[PDB]
Parts: C-alpha cells; structure tokens; sequence
C-alpha cells in the first residue's frame, strides 16, 4: 500500500 | 623500492613528448620537451581571472603544485625548486634544496602562505611564501603532499607498515599534528596502462583538502576516499563517498565499458571536479577537456537491482537510502567543520542548513516504506533519527495516514521525550 | 593470500555434504547439501529458552554469526545477507551488499542493536538491527569480526606486517577506536586436517567478546588469548590464560593423546565453553557432543 | 631479524682481538682477548678528575654503559650485570637479570641514580643506584637504551612497527611516559652483495640497525646518529603532538668542507655526545668507519642545519661560505637552539647555572642573522620577502635596526609598515 | 646596492 507523503512533505518544507 | 616523482593528477609522457605536470580546480601545468629543455605552459579554467603564460624550463622540472596564488616546481634530481606567483607584483624566486646520496624530491605543495618539500629519506623542509625557511624535519619517507593554508596532508611509504598519512598544521608557532603516521587504507595497484604505473607506483592519482577542509584522496580503484573526524585521532575513519567506476557504469545506461575514465581534480563540497577522459589511456591527453562535475554517492547501489528497475533509472525507494547516508556523512563533516574552524568558503550555514532538510525528507521516504510494509519497528528506529522536530510531526501524519496508531504513541513519546530537554 | 569467509568455530565440509556455519554458548548452525539447495538449521544449546528451526537455503550461504536475539547470514560471492530473529514477532530481512570486482564478504557480526560486514577490500558496513544503513568506513581487508553491544573486535590483513586487529565502539554518537590495527600475537598455523587450513588459512578457530568484555581469540596452536587493559592504551597486554593442549594433557592422567581436541564456543566469567572433539579431525562432527567447561 | 647486543659508540673486533664496550664524553671502555678470559679497560678523558684502571673479564661483558660516578657492564646471554662505581665510597654489586629461553639482554645504561637493563623480548628492568628493583615493565623488544638523571631514551624494533622510542622517567615509585613508542625516522643501513667483501661489513653484522651512538644533549634532548652520520634531535618531547626529529648536523657534509669541498672516504666522525650547540666525536682516519687502538684525541664539530648545498658552495670558491648564505643557516640554527633551550628553561630551569645568559646571547645571534637577510631582502628590492623576515625579530631593538636599515635603503613604505609591527607588539602586550 | 649595516648591528650589541 503506497503512502501519500509528497504533501506532507511540502508542508516540512515551508519556513 | 624506488620512490617515483608524485603531482597531483600527474600524467606520464608515454610515447609523446609532452604531459602534464600537475592539474587541480585553478587549471593545468603542462611541459613539452624540444631541443635540450622544455616549454611549460600554465593555464586556467577561469579565463577571466588568470592569463595563461609560458616559459622556458632550462632544469627538466618534473615536480608541480598549483594554487589560487601561484605555481611550484620542482626538479627531482637536482633538488632545484622554483616559486612563480600568478600576479607579476611579487616577485619568482629559486632554491636549491640540499640532497644526499641517492635522495630525491617526491613531492612538493605550496599555499598563500607556505611552501613544503618532501624527499625520499623523509626530509620535510617548510618554508613561507617568499623562500624563508622556517624549519627542517625528519620524517617516514615521504611519497606525495598537499596542502590548504597552512596545514599539510602527507604520505609516507616504508616497508614496514606500507602507506601511512601525516596531518598537521604549520601555525606561525610550532608545527602541530593533528595524525600522526596512521593507516592509510587505499589500496595498492595490484595492463594497456602499464606506463602509468611505472611513472606512479603508488596509483594515487591525485590528493587534496577538500572545499570545506578535509583531506581526501583517489587511488588506482577510481574511489574517493575523504578523512571523516580527524580532529579526534580515536575517531578519525577513511570514508569512501565515490566509486567512479560505478558512475561511469550508470552513466553508460548500465553498461560495462572500457574507454571512459575519471581523473580527480578537487572535491567542492558534494562534487568532485574532473576529467572525464574518453581513450584507450587513463590518463587524459592533449588538447585537455573542458572539466566536468561528478556527484558524491555512497557506494551502496548495486548493479544487479539496479538492473532490474529497466542512461540508468534508480528507484525512489534505493535512491532515498543512498541520499539518506550521504546527507548525514556531509552533514557530520560540516558540523564539525563550523564547530572548530568556522566559515571558509562563505556558504556553509546555509548548505547544512540545506543538508539537514535533504536528510530528514529522505529518512521520511524511508520512514513510509516501513510503515507501507506494516514493519512498525523499522519505521519507529528510522523516526529515532529524524533530526528537526518538525519532521517528527510530519512522521507522525504519515503513521496516521498508514493507520499505525501504536506507532503514531511511540514517535509522539520521541517528541515529548525532546520537549523536556528543551525545558532543562 | 586468498580471502576465505569466516564464522566463530564454523567447520569444513570436508568429503560430506553437511557442516557447520557458526557455533557459540547460544547454539549451533548447521547446513547440508541436497539436491539442488541447502538446508540450514538453527539449534539451540538452551532447549527451553529458544526455538529450533530449519530453513530451504536458495543462495548458499556460507557465512554465519549467532546470537542471543538473533542469527545472521552472508554469501561471500554474491553479497547477500539475511537477519532472522529468534522470536517470530520480529520478521527477517534481507539486503544485497554491493561488491565490486573479485570482492568478498569475510566475516559478518550481530549485536541486538548492530549488524557489521567485512570485505576482502577493506570495507566495513554496519547497520542495526532492522537493516538502516549508518556508515560505510574504509579500513585494511578485514578477515575476521566479532561484536557484543556496540563494540566491534576486526582482524585485518595487510601485506606488509601480516595480522593486525582493531577494537571500537560503534556508540551513538560516532565510532571510537580503542586500537587501531595494532600487532595481533596470534601464531599462525604451521595430514586429516588439510581440509580445515584449506578452509580456514589463518587458523583463527574462533574469536569473541568475554563475559566481562574482553576481546578473545583461539587460534591453531588452542591457545585462549584474552585483551586484558584494553581501555588503557599503554597498559593492554594479550594474555594467554588457558593452553587447552595442558589442560587436556592432564585430563588424559599425563598421556600424551592426539585423540581429543577443543572447539571453542564462549568464554564465560571463569569457565571456557567448548566442544570436545573425539576423533582424527580437529573440528566437530554430526552429532554435536553437549558443551563442555573448563576451568580458567 | 637478529638482536644485537647494543652499546653507545661501540666498536666490533672485526679482524683484531679488541674492541671498544662503549664511548662518550667520560671517557671509553675497551676490553681486549687474553688467552681464555678478557682484559677490560676503563679510561677517562679528563686525566685529573678521574684515574684509568683495569680488571680481568671472567664472563665475558659485550654490553656497557658509562657515566660520571660509575660504569655499567652486561652479559648478553648470561644475563649477568656489574655496577662499578668510580669512587670507593659505595661497593660495586653483581646481579644476574632472569632470561627465557633464547631472550637476551640488548641494552644497559646508567646515570648516577639509575640502571637500566632492556631485553630482546622488551623486558624493561630498572634500579636505582645500590641494585633495589623498581617496577618490571614489558614493551616492544629493546635495541637501544640511553638515560640521564631520571630519565630514559629507549629505541624498540619489532617486525610489525619497525624502528620506534620511548621517552620516560624512573620517578620514586613508577615509570611515567613523556613518549610512548613513537615513529623513529632514523634511517636503516642500505648493504648490497658486494658488501660481503666490504671492509666494513664487520660493523654492521655488530649493530644490524647502524644505530652508532644515542645519548641525551648536556641540556637534557634526545639525540640519536645512524649510519647517515647525520645528528637527529629530538624537539618538543615535552608536546606530545608536537614533537619532532631535527636534523642538525650533516657530518658527512661537513667533512667534505672540512675537506676543502672534495669528495674523501677515509675520514669519519664517531659520535660521543653533543654539548649545546658541539658535537663531540672522534676523526676516524682508515678504511674502516669506527675507531681503533690507539684512541685520537677526541674532536669538536658545530652542528649546522642541512640548509648548503655542494654545487652552490663550490661556486663561492678549507671551503668559505658567503656571508648571505651563512646568515640563513645561522638564523635556522639559532631559532632552533633557542627554542629548544626555552622550553629546557621553562619547564626544568637551569642545570648548570648559566643558561638564561647562554639564551639571551643565543636571542641576539638570531635577530643579527635575521637582520642580515632582511638587508638582502632590501638591497634586492623584495620589500614583501624583508617585512616577512621582519616579523620573526625578537627584540623590539631589533625592530629599530630594521628601520634604520630600511631608511637607509630608502624604503618609506616598508619603514612604515615595520613601525606598525613595533604598535601591534604594543597592544598585544596589554592583553 | 649593498647596504651597510655593521654599524647598525654594533649598536644593537650595546646595552
């Protein structure tokens, strides 16, 4: 079962 | 054993009649023979900075080192040495270095502020920029040199320990060492190239400090390998951070090939600067190439998986391992670098600062293949080392998204855990 | 000098198709050839305390290590490597160790928290327990390994000076080196038992961690040398404290035998575990004898 | 590999019936076969202090040592040693050293408080000066000893190693390391098959590591002479990340000076002990490298960095040096020498009561020798060569001198930044 | 041009 993580991901990279 | 002239990134004459003497980041010393003497030639890669210049090489120099200020040459036999500043406001000067019976020069480095000899008996001698000799030391044989500002990376060779390395610093002071004479683990030349071999025994294609400060050096396996804790001497370990043959392999679209080489000029940062020489030598030829980037990967691919996933396509789930590993070993190398030394280059916050975003997001790509594969043990030891709490909190919305709610406790006691230390 | 892989008290083949892989105080592993694969075999000296089982081996593993929460296992040639916990609430894993050209595997070591490899070029990979990588460090070719916690004891091999050894602690923080292949006093093997010296070259029968955390080694002349003072640099010694050929001298009421020999497995706080081996070879047989003590 | 019993500055037999146990500043110890026993000399250099004597040899000493209060004498297979005190206040005293199978003893030194025995399986036994043992320590295998006071200089081989040393100190109750087992870069001989006719293959079956001499400087420095012939010195044992072997003395370079800058090879220099800046030797004339009966007159060389070069010298022609060239050298010497005898002050203050005026005139030759460099630096033009040489001046007079001088150049702006040295010493001062 | 500097080194001698 593949994750979505690329959004939470994005979500990491903002300052 | 016969100790054999050594310069960074050195190439033999082979059947020619002309190579070149030294070659790193700044550019390249070539010497052609005619008549009786030689015509050396210094040129560069940034065109803009320095100009290109020739002159007539009345000694058979055969010993060269290249920096941001200036060029070093060395006559191996006569133990002539000759300093040639880039800028015509200061001014050559020449020195005969004394040698005994039988003793030769096997390697010469120079920075802004120091110029080193070494020889074959173990003879270290120092000297500043302008010729002034500040002292002379008794060493292991020394085999090759490199220098950045006023420390030194020295090889020695006996037949007792085989290769051994030097690191010390040549303050205004006294000379201090950093390693004294430990292990080198590169490996040791063991057909078509045979000349190379002859002109360098050791197969040390090239050495240098790194952008950031760390020695480094490119054996005859084609691998980088980079000095990790050396200012700890219980802790200090080889690194090897590039298998060129394996890049060279990618590159090819997974593909065994014979005909392209690397040739190492420097390390910046996370990529090493070289020669990509396409030939039936290893060592690249005339006119020289324009130079190319190779990043650092750890050597953890392998060719059989690799091979499966199909220039060649890595999977994002290989690919994050590899990635996870080299941000961490730059990271701890640039963390020590600033703990002690500080800046040098001038962006160094800002790339580890960079460098740890790169290592959590990888570790978080890892993070959710466990947690994909219900594995709850790997996903909690891999959320052990996230660095920013902010990234424990996005492995927490992954374990909710993967409905692992006894993982989701575990990495949220990591948090609280972190929290009551940022109360002491 | 041909690299062979190695495993604590591990035994030939010899003109059988059975042998053992690794042997200590927690068990013993077994492999034999069938048809077209291998069967491996994980026995346990504590019967009530561990679970034996057997497995159909499809890559030949040759390497082996054991321990008190799990067993490792290695292929020299084509790199791979398999973790299996003894309990079943753990899974296994597997990974392929990347080996460029004529490379071996040599040694593999466990811990509860570390997994090591070793390479015939030098290369020494640790992982934990779950198969993450940590670092990948370059060092002499490495011949034999041996952890406990997150201590590590590697013998290399250089060209030059012969056997060296090294001891470090793979810590949280960073690896430490205590000795940094300083000079290994192992005297090197000097007929029935070609077979073993053919499949171990340096006679290292086995290596270990005491009990008390000193780096152990038995080699051809089964001679138990400990590291005493091993965190003091400048007062460690190697200390021979049992010459099993003695011991077994004075076993046999002051005759000379050439019938019995000891198989190291562990050294506890005062007691030497070990097999003792009746027959012409050196290494032990199927059936295994029960484990034996001897007095330090 | 074979371990030879070893002695400072002995000499084999070869191809007579005597040779010398040992040799230094004291004086020398031969023995000589008689018949079915030995004849051991004991003779001193200095006449009026100390009177030369003789005694029969029963066992057969190959090892010695000698100081100024009394000598040493060993038996390498026997394990057999004798103290002999010079004066008749104390007795000598005998004691045989406990060997294994096949170990034997490599090595003795003594110094008025100390004796020390070293075995070729590393066994380190030491005394004071009546034979109470003290501690028995076990190292790498001992080829050389020397000692001083307190303190031991002791050379190891092993096959895994090579050539290392120690540097300790036999304090009341233990042995404390300034150096443990540190790289020796002391060169090994080189012999090829035509030496098994050579002449002086003889010596080098005697001591296979071509070790000739090994001692502590009169100001407490390890100091150690190969089959080089070249002066090693060890700086910074104090530092263990510091130290460092100095060569400073070419013996072989200065014969050929002394030689009027011809190639000779019957002359060499046996070394006996270096006394501040002299080394104190022996000429040997002949074909073989080590001296014979009877003894010259011992000899005094200067010590010089290894900074000449042959083809250099010749062109400025007993050979003359220019005094351009002999400046560098000289300064090279003198910051050597006065950095060694600071940290002698600093740490152990003075021994014979004269230092602080040895290393103040010693501060003085450097900055003339400095000072006539930088006025080459200035009468070549090289304003940035003479301001670097600027910098390494001690005395702030010797600032001024530069001045003057760089005024007397006609320099202004090197004069300016030189006054800006004489500020930053200013300030650096206040902190 | 060779520049006199015995003078200069005497006086530095004098204390």
């Amino acid at each position: 079962m593949d994750i979505x993580i690329d959004d939470i991901l994005x979500e990491l990279d903002k300052e | 054993f016969r100790y054999m002239p050594f310069s960074p990134a050195g190439t033999p004459f082979g059947f020619t009649d002309r190579r070149y003497l030294t070659m790193n980041e700044v550019g390249y010393v070539s010497t052609v023979k005619n008549s009786e003497q030689y015509s050396i030639t210094v040129s560069f890669f940034d065109v803009g900075r320095f100009r290109e210049y020739h002159f007539e090489d009345l000694f058979g120099y055969d010993l060269c080192f290249l920096n941001e200020k200036g060029t070093l040459f060395g006559q191996s036999k006569t133990g002539q040495i000759q300093y040639r500043p880039h800028d015509s406001i200061h001014s050559n000067w020449t020195k005969i270095i004394p040698l005994q019976a039988g003793e030769r020069i096997t390697s010469v480095a120079a920075t802004p502020v120091r110029v080193i000899v070494g020889t074959s008996l173990g003879y270290f001698r120092s000297f500043n920029q302008f010729g002034v000799p500040f002292a002379v030391e008794k060493t292991s044989p020394i085999v090759a040199l490199t220098a950045q500002n006023y420390r030194v990376f020295s090889v020695h060779y006996s037949q007792f320990h085989g290769l051994s390395y030097s690191l010390s610093e040549l303050g205004t002071s006294s000379k201090r060492y950093y390693k004294r004479e430990c292990p080198l683990p590169m490996s040791l030349p063991n057909d078509a190239n045979l000349d190379y071999y002859n002109f360098n025994p050791m197969g040390i294609k090239s050495l240098f400090f790194s952008s950031y400060g760390d020695p480094c050096i490119f054996g005859s396996d084609n691998t980088l390998l980079l000095l990790s804790k050396w200012r700890s001497p219980e802790e200090s370990k080889w690194l090897p951070i590039l298998d060129s043959n394996m890049e060279i392999w990618k590159m090819s679209g997974g593909k065994e090939t014979t005909d392209i080489h690397v040739w190492p000029l420097a390390l910046a940062y996370d990529t090493l600067n070289c020669i990509l020489v396409k030939g039936k030598h290893i060592w690249p030829e005339f006119p020289l190439p324009l130079p190319s980037e190779m990043e650092i990967r750890m050597p953890v691919f392998v060719k059989s998986k690799l091979l499966e996933e199909n220039e060649i396509q890595i999977p994002v789930s290989m690919a994050a391992e590899e990635e996870y590993l080299r941000s961490k070993v730059l990271s701890e190398l640039l963390t020590d670098t600033l703990e002690n030394d500080g800046e040098m280059y001038g962006n160094e916050n800002e790339v580890l600062a960079a460098l740890n975003g790169a290592y959590d997001k990888a570790l978080l790509r890892l993070f959710a293949s466990a947690c994909s594969d219900q594995n709850v043990e790997k996903a909690l030891s891999l959320a052990h080392e996230l660095k920013q709490d902010r990234a424990l909190t996005a492995a927490v919305k992954i374990s909710e998204r993967a409905e692992l709610p006894s993982l989701v406790k575990k990495i949220n006691n990591i948090r609280e855990a972190r929290y009551e230390q940022q109360l002491k």
